């Protein structure tokens, strides 16, 4: 419901947006 | 045993095998009885699996019940804890017993007064009892013994893997085996429980009968 | 170093028949063992068996129902022509009755009475009985 | 065992049985051989070509992207070097062990490890003489070890 | 023992054997792809590599050669690929 | 064994083992051969029916009679498949 009152009605541009490719969890960390 | 569901194990037998400690087995692994753990603990124990102790139970039960007579299967018992299991298995099943020692030649020499000829060998553990062990290479005896996991299987032909070290689990063995005979052969139903408790089978310590004679 | 090959593998199957095996795993492969193999196998002694494929000279895993006394390997491949085919069945056979030499002729590798049924004679390559 | 030695060690490297070029390899034939060619630029042998390409650009088997090997497209671009990688390392460690020798005479066993190195040397020169790699009036000299590398 | 399948191996014992003592052998090395964590060049190593694999942002050494496994750089993290 | 009259020559045919199909002697006096009973698939009870398996003895010196009654009675439906 919270979500709902945030996102734009006609304004949909994304040239400010930054999208990533190895954006995951499936990396260890090394000690 | 068979894939049938009426020889299945139940919950009731299982719970004796886990109060007994059938499943602790040893320290020591000889090399072909690791067909029977299912992994080793922290402590080093190896536990056996209770799926193959019932299923070969079932087959030696099986192997028992194929002797027409009943009086040529022997039990042997040399140590201690095993002794008053012979006996009370003896006397449900009609077979014979030889309890403590056992004086060599009673298998081969004929004109010892004590000569036998079984057609099935029953032991207790196939290490302290090697010499009946041995004794069943002449007279062409099947022998079925009660196995540890550091115990060796040169010479027996049906392993019951169990912990045959205390007295409960020997004693319940034991137990288990007069058990399965006697519903296979016909005499208790399957569906009752048997009316004698697998204490009658247990081993009495001289301590513990004085602890019991002294009452508070 | 490992010489002739086919002789090796027949030290394997002996070796791990004479202990009541029932199964062994050969290497490497040749294209020898597997003809040698198919007429032992079509002779009804040793039964199906597998040839493992690495890209490399590969394996073998046979199956055993011993009945097989004795596998064994003549080195060198001493000519055996159609003259001397029964001074060399007389020695190495157990009998005239049964047993077999191995050996490799212009028609195939075959065994010593095929040989002498297609007339024709080539270098032993062992027996087995 | 070993040709010289007592022992007799397995250590190997195995190649798996899956010989194809993987999915997130994405260096070409084209691409591996001009690696191969700047690599080679600054000095190197083939061994060392095959420890850079292995360990920084993700390619096992240069001969399993490509098709040939790592000599076969050096000498096809005349990079080749004149004597072959193994003879050049066993007759420069010959003459590390001679200039060892010539200061000390009480050395008994370096004097056995150069008769070891330079039988080794004697054998891959009859080796490579018959493959025609080398001139057949190539004779190893002890004279001649720094007149050679 | 005794009629044991060969043809049919466990992966238990199939990861305990030595690599050249298996039915197909095959290594035990496998391919890692670095992640710096200051930069964004995934990089790719060997497990088992033998040089210091230099990134080429920031220039810092992700592995180091030992004898057996090569030790990453505490800190980095890695994937095996495939 | 067998004559061109069809005559059947031999003095006996001795039995063969279960386990490895050697030739079980006059004197193998450490072979065995066991019963092993069946029961009823309605009632669980001994019907009068068995199986039969022979075992040598140097099987049995080696301790291998028991895999071998273990797989022979896994075979003919006595132990479970699990």
């Amino acid at each position: 419901r919270y979500t709902n009152k945030y996102s734009s009605q006609f304004g949909g541009g994304s040239q400010y947006a930054y999208f990533h490719e190895e954006d995951e969890s499936s990396f260890q960390l090394v000690d | 045993s068979g894939a049938l569901d009426v020889l299945q194990m139940k919950e009731e037998d299982v719970l004796k095998f886990l109060a007994a400690g059938t499943h602790l087995g040893g320290t020591n692994l000889d090399f072909q009885m690791e067909q029977y753990i299912y992994k080793r603990k922290s402590d080093g124990i190896y536990i056996i699996n209770l799926k193959r102790t019932w299923e070969k139970l079932l087959l030696a039960a099986r192997a028992i019940v194929a002797i027409e007579n009943p009086a040529d299967v022997s039990v042997i018992s040399s140590r201690n804890t095993g002794q008053r299991a012979v006996l009370k298995f003896a006397a449900a099943t009609g077979a014979t017993p030889i309890a403590g020692r056992f004086t060599p030649g009673t298998f081969t020499n004929q004109i010892q007064a004590a000569f036998r000829e079984p057609r099935l060998l029953v032991v207790t553990d196939p290490r302290a009892d090697h010499q009946p062990l041995t004794e069943a290479s002449y007279v062409n005896l099947p022998t079925i013994a009660l196995c540890n996991t550091d115990s060796p299987l040169r010479y027996v032909d049906i392993a019951i893997p169990c912990n045959n070290k205390g007295a409960h689990s020997v004693g319940l063995m034991w137990w288990m085996l007069a058990r399965e005979v006697l519903r296979m052969r016909g005499t208790i139903s399957r569906e009752h429980p048997w009316e004698v408790m697998p204490d009658l089978y247990f081993y009495r310590d001289p301590e513990e009968i004085e602890k019991e004679e002294q009452a508070a | 170093v490992r010489m002739n090959v086919l002789a090796d593998a027949l030290k394997s199957i002996n070796n791990a028949e004479k202990r009541g095996k029932r199964q062994v795993l050969i290497r490497p492969c040749s294209k020898v063992i597997v003809r040698f193999l198919t007429v032992m196998m079509k002779h009804g002694y040793i039964g199906e068996f597998e040839i493992i494929d690495d890209h490399r000279a590969g394996k073998i895993v046979v199956n055993l129902t011993g009945r097989l006394n004795k596998c064994g390997v003549i080195s060198p491949r001493f000519d055996v022509q159609l003259k001397d085919l029964e001074k060399w069945q007389n020695n190495l056979l157990p009998s005239r009755q049964f047993g077999f030499i191995v050996l490799t002729t212009s028609a195939g590798i075959m065994d010593h009475e095929e040989a002498r049924r297609k007339h024709t004679g080539g270098k032993i390559l062992g027996f087995f009985f | 065992g070993r040709m010289h030695a007592p022992g007799k060690g397995l250590s190997q490297s195995a190649l798996p049985y899956r010989r194809s070029v993987p999915t997130w390899l994405k260096l070409t034939s084209d691409d591996v051989k001009e690696q191969i060619y700047k690599l080679a630029k600054k000095g190197l042998t083939p061994s060392q070509i095959g420890v850079i390409l292995r360990d920084s650009h993700g390619v096992a088997q240069v001969r399993f992207v490509t098709g040939n090997k790592i000599l076969r497209i050096l000498k096809s671009k005349g990079l080749a070097p004149d004597l072959p990688e193994d003879l050049y390392h066993l007759i420069k460690k010959a003459v590390a062990v001679r200039k060892h020798l010539e200061r000390n005479r009480k050395d008994k066993d370096a004097k056995f490890r150069l008769i070891l190195i330079e039988s080794r040397i004697h054998r891959l020169a009859r080796y490579y003489k018959t493959k025609r790699v080398l001139p057949p009036n190539w004779k190893y000299e002890s004279s001649t070890a720094s007149a050679l590398v | 023992p005794l009629a044991k399948d060969l043809l049919h191996p466990s992966p238990e014992e199939e990861k305990r054997k030595h690599k050249k003592k298996r039915l197909v052998q095959s290594p035990n090395s496998y391919f890692m792809d670095v992640k710096c964590p200051g930069c964004y060049k995934i990089t790719t190593v060997f497990s088992h590599a033998q040089t210091v694999v230099l990134c080429v942002g920031c220039s810092t050494v992700l592995c180091q050669p030992t004898g057996g496994k090569a030790r990453l750089t505490e800190g980095c993290s890695f994937r095996r690929k495939q | 064994m067998q004559n061109d009259a069809g005559e059947f020559v031999d003095l006996y045919v001795p039995r063969k083992c279960s386990a490895s199909n050697r030739i079980i002697g006059a004197k193998d006096h450490a072979s065995i051969q066991m019963n092993v009973a069946e029961v009823d698939k309605v009632t669980g009870r001994f019907n009068g029916q068995f199986k039969t398996y022979a075992i040598c003895g140097a099987i049995r010196r080696m301790g291998e009679s028991d895999d071998s009654i273990l797989r022979l009675a896994k075979a003919d439906g006595i132990v479970s498949k699990n």
